[PDB]
């Protein structure tokens, strides 16, 4: 089709596909939710298949899965690692400990949610959120990344 | 109803007397629970002496320190009840030596007797505030670096007084007095009816 | 010795460990591990909760050994009440107690290798783990964090058919352990990075309260499961895998050997589990069956009071220790006559082991520190509690 | 209304439901910060994709910040945003006339429609923000157009507060970063060699706090406050000072503006957010007006904060490893000019 | 020239990538061991040099002297290594 | 009963044959080649992964998953606000306030499960006398915003209506066990 | 034409370079009981292109640094690796150089800098150490790497890689000189920082990519993998000599294709199969285990020619 | 009555001991292979 609008819709569709297909997950491995993802990395529910690499250093990391309670001593760090991730970056909060305080909500040493520390994109629920459940959450991030229309907004801005 | 062998309640009882006799300067009470567990109670000054005798006595070798803890009975003048649980791999028995320490009356440290205590003693200071003299490096272990207050004290609020959030204006994490969105519902659970003479 | 603050670099993980260190080039002069990055209040929170609503905290204390931890609180609460679980429940707890040991060792051996750099053993055995989780789920409902072992026995009898599958798996798992072996036990390279690294003397291991494979690896013979039997671990027959020339490689071999010995204990439990009930019959301690609470008044009253108020344990205090996969896991549970506990210090095999990192990793390279954190199976949940 | 209950921090209530249309902005970010800290209900109309407004989510508490899709050309979007707000704050502004939005639109056209609807809605108060020293005859089209607006909106919304801030000093601001970023340029042009354009910066927060305080104070109605600052400056010291903290050479070389307006035209042609603007240039050399007016800061309750105090934080990113550890004390201060 | 043509394409391809990469998006660590290695490395690197002409020297009419020379060089350096081992060197 | 791992029973004195066998082990990396064979072997085994959207990892009836409030077949919501589901929740997640409905029946005006607070223990499933609150099978309820995770009576009742058919089948399969 | 012959010999290698990562993320997968990436595209063929586009779009953080090394270094790594394919004598070479192997040895040696420059350029004292590990090991392994080649050359007669096609017209140089092949293979594993010898990017953060993200990450990245191929290809010319028929030149390239892919497959297989060696364990191997073997076998290769009256024909 | 129990007569036996197979060519024989390659290769 012929319209500067159509070219700018198709090209983000391209840019969005690249970010969607290759999300490298940075996993703050707090508490036990990290295990329920080590199961996602494992053979029954491979994540690599979906382009999500097993582990990438913070500097190389498109997503941050915060698994486990964010205590008031690890908070100052999470923010640092979130702040040092490359710009295109997304956060997935896994576990009722991270999205909200979960058991340990009323503790004096637990931040009641990582949303207080880092902006959160998808909240995956469950005490050990099941591994498919994380995989559904990562797939929901991919649906959110498809919908984003950054080039369209710059054109009509 | 659990099976109970009185062989142990007799063996352990006797040992209790043996310890007491050998260390009468410090042993105040020595009891065996109905659960076959001995619990020599010692004056705080007997921390070093009573442990050492148990770590290095042929008839009572208690080589490893299972745990060092401090219950806090606020009513009790001496608030804390430091409890040391020890194991004897030689005689397959455990004993507990428990002392009493108030907030500003420190206890001696046993890092000398058992180096296992190097960490647990730091844990007791951080949570309850008891101080241990002659400790190699006493410093908060579990609480945050700037935490004010000793958390496991019965007089410390569960939620605490400070919580953390990221503030954009200052682009840095920042404490604020705790503001909770659903306070801990304090269900009263005690029933007005007792169960037995005990 | 330029402090590097390593460990917030997610390098050995097992949780989040700021191992501040001073390293003259690639040699470690002193390791001062920092802890509490996962302190969450588990010990204070329990004081405000009833005995049955504090059971889920124990699964979270060290969640790679989800259940074995629950057994320690169970035992402790049963002792205080002087109640014992029914015969079938005991065997169950030993059945899932062992399955859990395997789960922990598959975690410890394979995660050890991932830090070392071998990545294929983890994927090989995480598939077996997965299969085990499914046992948990089909027995408890949750893959991990079950809450199945409660203070008076198990919660619900095994599904009709689980035993058969805990057989098929067990019948084969061995080969899976065998494979890992053909990849690591004799690798010309595993040995090097592991052998003669973190040797701990026998006297020093008892002194620093190691109490686990770490002691057993140094040749001290102590398995709380044989020395002080809990549940029906007395009725089974297994061989403790003692070690000599204790070092990272020897202890490893010990953990692979308990994976082997646990299959021997699991087999028996399947061969000899009794017909019976899975929870004490004292409605006083165990909640009444739902058919009974919906047809009998005394059962509703007992259901209502148990769920709303609690056990009402008699006043006393006990330290009960089991042999959790990591080492001696003990709960010192002081209890007033109230339905909610007064204190519950959790002894974590791990608070003692980390402390030893300093006395183990001396004059060692950065890579050595990574190997030693692995040989202690540090789960920061139990250490931080 | 919403009776104010709580202790004062997050998870507390203050009773200010407020649409804030241009929150994504540098000033905005700060406005939502305090409003959220106080516990106010904040509705943030946004047009940029959700990815860019994430920075606003952690501010404010759950169910305290609501984001609505809105288009300036579409009147209906503004209509629903103010449906349930009782305070409307307008921070819509830009420096580069964009292809599809002219200075009139961003300053006068749009900010009118907005307050217009707000009245229809029955919002108790509207706060409109226009640049300082904004004559209907000022050289920069921007400033003049802004002036045009502050008039109009008064007819659409009478007794609508009109805070009129000076160029703002804050991290992520232009006033301070722009000059510091002249490093890339080997030479730093300064009209009249950076003289006779005395300037009085104002910390962003001060501005924000001031704005917020307006929302919660009956004294301000029809008031045209002017948040200014704690000290004025000839552009020379400012430029050098900046370069001073940045620890980068300062080479003040005068450039005839007539030619420089042309340089602004050049970058202005840039498709992606021109860095300098013809309208900017003029503004930069547009002298700060004197302080005889409804006072802003202090008058509205916040004591201004000197530039030197927080400059270190704004200009730190521009230093090199060599100077990173350097501190304010080591560096020298600039000099004010009561002139 | 043919090589020059290839190489400049090679740099161009890399500079192109980095440029797009930056444009499309729109204190005392010292151990003598480390220094010692570098040194040893050159002592060995120099020797590699004195050994590199050996392919042309094979065809030398002498042959006896060639090998007698080459064997002496390899042996004396290896002894250098030997003493490096014997000494704490090479023991990091 | 104990077992020595890594304890050499005796000192086998080197025999040339033995020495050669060993030296060959070091020189020609024989054991290293052994390890490569194992991985080549699996390369030929069928992979165990499942197409996640198309195929799903098996969960049996007791899986706790996502909270739902059931209703009687007639259409009367089962909960009668005894509020012991609130009493036994370990995390303080469930908040219940009630008042006698116009019919005169007991019912909950507000039932709010905070799922972020909930740790999915499944005791609420256990505690309910009418079994109104159940652990539903669905585990896929990940939400973009934190507020969506907080659930009031209407979401849970709606969750109950959507999954009632499977919840009924699951409770049908496991009630004899309980 | 010559330009066309530069596209071929470059693009083709770059496209193949992309397909190696894919055949790495699938062969490692099946070895570990997992399908690997098959969902993006058909059977994961579009997977390499996908991550490339993500990497370039992400912010080159340029994290505070010495800038012209944060940019020059990545370029050197790709430039040297793609450059070293210029002389490879797949059948006919492109630019036939009389001293060809010295070109390959020299060009490899220059890549050690990129590691040194990237490590100094980040401002993390950690990185400064990580680069040291690679730079030290690179030159170390280079010393045996070079001597192993000198032994080869003396049995080939010249430094030109083209001569070996005529040397290996009857038998591979593996039969003779197998003891060095192994030692060339292990050294090829070290110089491409692949697994058994991958201390870099090790526990440092599991070194000179620490601060490198997006476009810079990619360029080295690309470089490493192209090298992974090139070094394997040099094994497939120097030691495994593909059959050469002057009448049909492509069966040489067809077998070069087959042997290169299998030996490239081998270092993929090595990675999954072995744990990583310790830093000193690694140098202990080269200076203690291999260098004495190489220097002695070097002398045997100056003697084998003379007393077996087999001095190779120059030219 | 019907509860999940071991099948009558008990289950079969399960292997737990390591079954690593010592399968390989004898060392002398091995050396010969490589040596032979060199010996021939040289000729
Ligand atoms: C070590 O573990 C791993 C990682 O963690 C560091 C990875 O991130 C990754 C990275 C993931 C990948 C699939 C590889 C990334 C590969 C690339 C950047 C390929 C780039 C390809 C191209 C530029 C296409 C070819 C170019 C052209 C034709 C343009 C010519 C002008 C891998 C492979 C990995 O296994
Ligand atoms: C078809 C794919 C074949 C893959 C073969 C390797 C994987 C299968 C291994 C199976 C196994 O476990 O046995 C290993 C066996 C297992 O033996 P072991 O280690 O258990 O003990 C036997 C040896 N003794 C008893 C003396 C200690 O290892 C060997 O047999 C020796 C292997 C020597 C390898 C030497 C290095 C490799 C060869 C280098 C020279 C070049 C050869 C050709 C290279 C390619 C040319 C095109
Ligand atoms: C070609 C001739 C020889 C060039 C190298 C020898 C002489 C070097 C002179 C360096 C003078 C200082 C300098 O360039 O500063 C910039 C840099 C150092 O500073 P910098 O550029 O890293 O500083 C960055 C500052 N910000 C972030 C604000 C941009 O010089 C260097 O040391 C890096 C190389 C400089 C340019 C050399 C090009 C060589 C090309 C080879 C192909
Ligand atoms: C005339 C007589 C000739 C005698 C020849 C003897 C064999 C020639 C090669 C010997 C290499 C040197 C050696 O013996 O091994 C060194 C090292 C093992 O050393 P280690 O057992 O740890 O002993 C240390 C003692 N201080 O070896 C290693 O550890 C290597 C490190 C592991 C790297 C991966 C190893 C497996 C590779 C599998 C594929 C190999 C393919 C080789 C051929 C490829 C095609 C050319
Ligand atoms: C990036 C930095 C590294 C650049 C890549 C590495 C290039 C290495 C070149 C080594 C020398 C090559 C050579 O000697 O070939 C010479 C060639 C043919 O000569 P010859 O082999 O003797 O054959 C004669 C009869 N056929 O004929 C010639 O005379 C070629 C003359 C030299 C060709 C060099 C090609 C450009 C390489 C330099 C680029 C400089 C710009 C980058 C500077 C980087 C600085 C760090
Ligand atoms: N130095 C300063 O900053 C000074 C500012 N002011 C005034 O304060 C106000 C805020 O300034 P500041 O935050 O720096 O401005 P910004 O450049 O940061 O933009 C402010 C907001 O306005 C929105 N906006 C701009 N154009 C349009 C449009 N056509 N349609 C819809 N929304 C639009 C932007 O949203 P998006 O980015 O999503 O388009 C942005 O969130 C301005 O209006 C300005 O006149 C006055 C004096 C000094
Ligand atoms: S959420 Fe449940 S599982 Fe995840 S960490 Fe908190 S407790 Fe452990
Ligand atoms: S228990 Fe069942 S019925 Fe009683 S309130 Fe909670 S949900 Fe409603």
């Amino acid at each position: 089709r012929s319209r500067a609008e159509y070219v700018v819709t198709k090209l983000d569709d391209l840019i969005n596909w690249a970010r969607r297909s290759s999300l490298w997950p940075m996993t703050f491995g707090l508490a036990c939710c990290a295990v329920e993802m080590m199961h996602m990395a494992a053979p029954r529910y491979d994540m690599d298949r979906f382009g999500v690499v097993f582990r990438a250093s913070p500097r190389q990391a498109d997503v941050m899965i915060v698994a486990g309670t964010l205590t008031n001593k690890m908070a100052p760090a999470l923010r640092k690692v979130y702040d040092q991730m490359p710009e295109p970056r997304y956060v997935v909060s896994m576990g009722s400990c991270a999205n909200g305080g979960g058991y340990y909500h009323y503790s004096y040493s637990v931040v009641r949610g990582c949303d207080r520390i880092v902006p959160v994109d998808i909240y995956v629920p469950g005490c050990p959120p099941t591994a498919e459940a994380l995989l559904y959450g990562i797939l929901q991030l991919q649906r959110k990344i498809k919908r984003e229309q950054k080039l369209k907004i710059w054109y009509r801005r | 109803v659990r099976p109970r062998s009185d062989v142990t309640h007799k063996q352990l009882s006797a040992f209790g007397e043996y310890v007491a006799e050998i260390l009468p300067k410090y042993v105040q009470q020595v009891q065996v629970s109905c659960l076959d567990e001995l619990e020599i109670c010692i004056h705080p000054d007997g921390v070093i002496p009573t442990l050492t005798f148990l770590r290095d006595h042929t008839n009572a070798q208690f080589k490893s320190l299972a745990d060092l803890t401090a219950v806090d009975v606020p009513t009790r003048q001496n608030r804390f009840e430091i409890v040391y649980n020890l194991l004897s791999l030689r005689f397959n028995s455990r004993i507990r030596v428990k002392t009493y320490a108030d907030e500003l009356t420190p206890i001696d440290s046993i890092v000398s007797v058992h180096i296992a205590a190097n960490w647990y003693e730091r844990e007791v200071w951080d949570m309850f505030g008891v101080f241990f003299f002659n400790h190699p490096d006493l410093r908060r272990i579990l609480t945050d670096y700037g935490f004010e207050g000793h958390p496991f004290r019965k007089d410390f609020p569960l939620t605490g007084y400070v919580e953390l959030r990221y503030d954009d204006e200052v682009k840095r994490v920042v404490a604020e007095p705790v503001e909770l969105a659903q306070e801990f519902r304090k269900f009263d659970l005690n029933s007005p009816w007792e169960a037995f003479p005990a | 010795n330029m402090t590097l603050n390593f460990g917030p670099q997610h390098p050995a993980a097992h949780g989040v460990l700021r191992l501040v260190l001073e390293l003259s080039g690639e040699m470690v002069r002193k390791c001062d591990p920092h802890i509490g990055l996962l302190h969450r209040g588990t010990e204070k929170l329990i004081e405000y909760k009833t005995y049955l609503q504090a059971l889920p905290y124990f699964d979270r204390l060290d969640y790679v050994s989800m259940m074995c931890n629950e057994q320690a609180y169970s035992i402790a609460v049963e002792k205080l009440l002087n109640i014992q679980p029914p015969p079938r429940a005991q065997w169950i707890r030993v059945l899932f107690g062992e399955i859990t040991r395997i789960l922990n060792h598959i975690m410890a051996v394979t995660t050890h290798a991932l830090d070392i750099g071998a990545m294929t053993p983890f994927f090989w055995m995480f598939e077996e783990r997965e299969k085990m989780f499914e046992f948990y789920e089909r027995v408890s409902g949750a893959r991990m964090h079950a809450a199945y072992i409660r203070p008076g026995g198990v919660h619900q009898d095994l599904p009709l058919g689980l035993l058969d599958d805990i057989y098929e798996f067990s019948k084969n798992f061995s080969l899976r352990i065998d494979e890992v072996e053909e990849m690591l036990t004799n690798n010309r390279i595993w040995r090097n990075r592991t052998v003669d690294i973190g040797v701990v003397t026998a006297e020093d291991a008892l002194n620093y309260g190691f109490s686990g494979v770490m002691l057993r690896g140094s040749g001290i013979q102590w398995d709380l499961r044989k020395t002080q039997p809990y549940d029906v671990y007395d009725q089974v027959e297994f061989d403790v895998p003692i070690g000599s020339r204790g070092d990272c490689y020897d202890r490893y071999l010990c953990r692979v050997e308990e994976m082997r010995q646990s299959l021997r204990i699991i087999e028996q439990c399947l061969n000899k589990m009794p017909p019976g009930e899975i929870k004490v019959d004292d409605a006083k301690v165990s909640p009444p069956k739902r058919a009974e609470m919906k047809t009998s008044m005394e059962s509703l009253i007992h259901h209502f009071k148990l769920y709303t108020e609690g056990y009402q344990v008699p006043p006393g205090a006990t330290y009960t220790a089991i042999e959790a996969p990591k080492g001696e896991f003990g709960v010192y549970l002081v209890s007033d006559g109230s339905s909610r506990p007064y204190r519950c210090k959790i002894k974590a095999p791990g608070f003692a082991h980390l402390a030893g990192l300093d006395k183990m990793s001396k004059g060692h390279m950065l890579a050595d520190v990574v190997a030693i954190i692995g040989t202690q199976d540090i789960v920061f949940g139990e250490i931080d509690r | 209304a919403v009776i104010p209950h709580g202790k004062g921090g997050r998870s507390s209530v203050s009773g200010v439901v407020a649409t804030v249309f241009g929150a994504t902005g540098f000033l905005g970010r700060y406005v939502v910060n305090h409003l959220g800290r106080m516990g106010s209900q904040v509705i943030i109309p946004y047009r940029c994709d959700v990815y860019d407004i994430m920075h606003l989510r952690l501010m404010g508490d759950l169910g305290q910040l609501t984001f609505l899709e809105w288009d300036a050309r579409d009147k209906d979007s503004i209509r629903k945003a103010v449906q349930h707000s009782n305070v409307v704050i307008n921070l819509i502004g830009r420096e580069w006339e964009t292809r599809n939005f002219d200075f009139e639109d961003v300053f006068v056209n749009i900010p009118r429609a907005i307050a217009q609807a707000s009245k229809e809605a029955g919002v108790e108060r509207f706060i409109h923000v226009s640049h300082l020293n904004a004559s209907m005859k000022s050289s920069s089209k921007s400033l003049r157009s802004k002036a045009v607006g502050e008039k109009e909106v008064r007819s659409v919304f009478p007794e609508a507060i009109i805070i009129r801030p000076s160029d703002i000093f804050g991290r992520e601001d232009r006033f301070l970063n722009h000059f510091a970023n002249y490093r890339w340029f080997l030479a730093v042009p300064l009209v009249s060699l950076g003289f006779k354009t005395v300037k009085q910066p104002v910390y962003v927060a001060d501005v924000s706090k001031g704005i917020v305080n307006a929302t919660k104070d009956p004294d301000a109605v029809g008031k045209t406050f002017a948040f200014t600052g704690p000290n004025r400056y000839l552009l020379f010291h400012l430029v050098k000072y900046i370069f001073g903290m940045t620890h980068r050479t300062f080479i003040p070389y005068p450039l005839p503006l007539f030619v420089y307006s042309w340089i602004g035209k050049l970058f202005g042609l840039s498709p992606f957010e021109p860095w300098t603007t013809k309208d900017k240039v003029e503004r930069i050399h547009i002298s700060d007006v004197m302080p005889t007016d409804l006072p802003g800061l202090e008058d509205l309750g916040v004591q201004p904060t000197p530039l030197e105090l927080k400059s270190i934080e704004v200009l730190r990113r521009h230093r090199t490893y060599r100077w990173l550890s350097s501190e304010i004390e080591e560096t020298k201060p600039a000099k004010t000019v009561n002139y | 020239m043919n090589l020059y043509t290839v190489i400049f394409i090679n740099i161009l391809l890399s500079l192109t990538l980095i440029l797009v990469a930056f444009w499309l998006p729109q204190r005392l660590p010292f151990s003598m061991k480390f220094f010692l290695v570098a040194i040893t490395f050159l002592l060995f690197d120099l020797e590699i040099a004195l050994l590199l002409p050996l392919p042309w020297a094979i065809q030398t009419i002498k042959t006896s002297t060639m090998m007698i020379m080459a064997f002496i060089l390899v042996t004396i350096l290896s002894l250098g290594l030997a003493y490096e081992w014997t000494q704490k060197g090479l023991e990091w | 009963t104990y077992k020595y791992v890594n304890k050499k029973e005796q000192e086998s004195e080197v025999d040339m044959k033995s020495a050669t066998d060993n030296a060959a082990r070091i020189l020609m990396w024989t054991e290293l080649i052994r390890g490569l064979g194992m991985t080549l072997s699996y390369l030929f085994r069928e992979p165990a992964t499942i197409n996640y959207p198309f195929e799903k990892g098996p969960l049996s009836p007791r899986f706790r998953g996502e909270h739902a409030l059931r209703r009687y077949p007639s259409g009367e919501e089962r909960c009668i606000a005894c509020k012991l589901c609130e009493a036994i929740c370990p995390a303080q997640a469930i908040t219940i306030e009630a008042e006698p409905r116009a019919d005169g029946s007991r019912r909950t005006t507000r039932y709010d499960i905070d799922m972020t607070k909930c740790i999915y223990c499944g005791f609420c499933q256990e505690a309910c006398p009418v079994d109104a609150i159940v652990e539903g099978p669905n585990f896929e309820f990940s939400t973009e915003t934190h507020e969506e995770l907080l659930y009031n009576k209407e979401k849970l009742l709606n969750n109950g209506d959507k999954w009632e058919a499977e919840i009924a089948a699951n409770i049908q399969a496991d009630y004899l066990y309980r | 034409m010559f330009f066309i012959n530069i596209l071929t010999l470059l693009v083709p290698i770059l496209i193949a370079m992309a397909f190696l990562t894919l055949v790495e993320r699938k062969i490692l997968g099946y070895m570990q009981l997992r399908k690997g990436p098959n969902i993006v595209g058909p059977y994961g063929i579009l997977q390499p292109f996908a991550d490339a586009m993500k990497l370039f779009m992400k912010e080159p953080m340029r994290p505070t640094t010495s800038m012209s090394l944060f940019i020059i270094a990545p370029t050197l790594s790709l430039t040297l690796a793609l450059s070293l394919w210029v002389p490879l004598p797949m059948p006919h070479p492109l630019i036939n150089l009389n001293l060809g192997i010295l070109f390959i040895l020299a060009t490899s040696s220059l890549s050690v800098y990129s590691i040194l420059w990237s490590g100094w350029a980040s401002n993390s004292k950690y990185s400064l150490f990580g680069a040291l590990r690679a730079v030290a090991q690179t030159i170390s392994y280079e010393v045996t790497m070079a001597i192993i080649l000198l032994s080869v050359l003396l049995m080939n007669g010249s430094y030109s890689l083209q001569t070996l096609i005529t040397t290996q017209e009857h038998m591979w140089l593996l039969l003779p000189a197998w003891p060095m092949a192994m030692m060339w293979f292990i050294s090829t594993l070290a110089e491409t920082n692949r697994a058994p010898f991958d201390l870099t990017e090790g526990e440092s953060e599991l070194g000179f990519n620490v601060e490198y993200a997006a476009g810079p990450f990619a360029l080295f990245f690309m470089a490493e993998y192209t090298n992974i191929i090139l070094m394997n290809a040099l094994t497939t010319i120097i030691f495994l000599g593909p059959l050469y028929y002057i009448n049909l030149p492509e069966l040489y390239s067809t077998n070069f294709m087959m042997e290169a892919l299998l030996l490239s497959s081998t270092f993929l297989w090595i990675r999954a199969s072995y744990p990583r060696f310790r830093y000193d364990q690694l140098m202990h191997l080269l200076w203690k285990n291999f260098l004495p073997l190489t220097l002695a076998l070097c002398m045997w290769h100056i003697s084998l020619p003379i007393f077996t009256a087999g001095v190779p024909p120059y030219m | 009555v019907k509860q999940d129990m071991p099948p009558p007569g008990g289950y079969g036996p399960i292997d737990y001991k390591r079954n690593l197979p010592r399968r390989g060519l004898s060392g002398y024989s091995m050396f010969a292979v490589g040596i032979g390659a060199l010996i021939f290769g040289y000729w």
